[PDB]
């Protein structure tokens, strides 16, 4: 099952949200943490991340599985890095968190990382996951 | 609507 | 004479 | 397949020769570096390896494909060390090499470091892989 991976993104309990979703053809979310936000992320919030415009969500942000996001540092579509980091938008106070989306042949790994937890942890994590999946050919 | 995904192929060891 | 050894888990990061 | 990891450990330079070996009912070199020494590995050796007496090695030695070496330090069925190491036995003044063998459920892991490497680098390499086997139930 694809959901064998998102127990391996959340098992030393560093992150809150793990998703694995494949964004060729028609998206859907393969896998995600149940309850979360990453579950309800909708084919037109893989569209802007995957989209060729890669500008326009640096001025109005972004948003996944409803949650709004700001975008830190895009590589998505550069190869060797095919990294994205992002930040959650503190709703009104509260705390934000820091989200990697990382892509491979035909899915996307992301990853939210639980309060005050380093974004270039998340990062790695996010990282390696999608090295593993491009190893296979996917 | 999305078809099924694909077989995922055996994932990394755990911590 | 030994069987065939078990296929193997998929290996480490390069 | 097995001989994959052979290519990871060989990898980064350090060391000259690895296998993968198999103890269990019917020993075997599952996989090893081609041409060298313990590609050579015999089923009685790896008798000695785990076999229950653990103090007749250390009056006479034993050998790795043929090659004596000496025993330094033992904990291979110690739980949570699982690691011997030893050291070539110099033909003459011929240059000694540093050896650790890891022991998992179903495997034995060897490395051999080239000459100069420090024993501690290639413990710590092997120690590595059978942690990696290990939580792969092997
Ligand atoms: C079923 O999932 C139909 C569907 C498709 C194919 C789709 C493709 C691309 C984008 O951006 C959105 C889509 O929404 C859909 O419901
Ligand atoms: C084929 O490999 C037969 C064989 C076995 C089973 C064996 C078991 C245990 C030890 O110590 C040595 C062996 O040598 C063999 O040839």
């Amino acid at each position: 099952g694809w959901n064998a991976y998102i127990d391996n993104l959340m098992a030393d309990g560093t992150c809150q949200d793990a998703a694995i979703v494949g964004y060729k053809d028609s998206p859907s979310v393969w896998a995600a943490v149940p309850g979360k936000t990453f579950v309800n992320i909708t084919p037109a919030e893989v569209g802007v991340l995957v989209g060729k415009d890669r500008s326009s969500f640096y001025v109005n942000g972004l948003t996944l599985g409803g949650q709004k996001c700001s975008v830190i540092r895009d590589s998505l579509l550069q190869d060797g890095e095919f990294s994205m980091d992002l930040r959650t938008k503190s709703t009104g106070g509260a705390p934000t968190f820091n989200v990697t989306v990382t892509k491979t042949d035909k899915t996307l790994v992301l990853l939210m990382g639980k309060e005050g937890v380093h974004g270039g942890l998340i990062n790695k994590k996010c990282y390696e996951m999608a090295s593993h999946l491009r190893r296979s050919q996917y | 609507p999305p078809p099924p995904p694909p077989p995922p192929p055996p994932p990394p060891p755990p911590p």
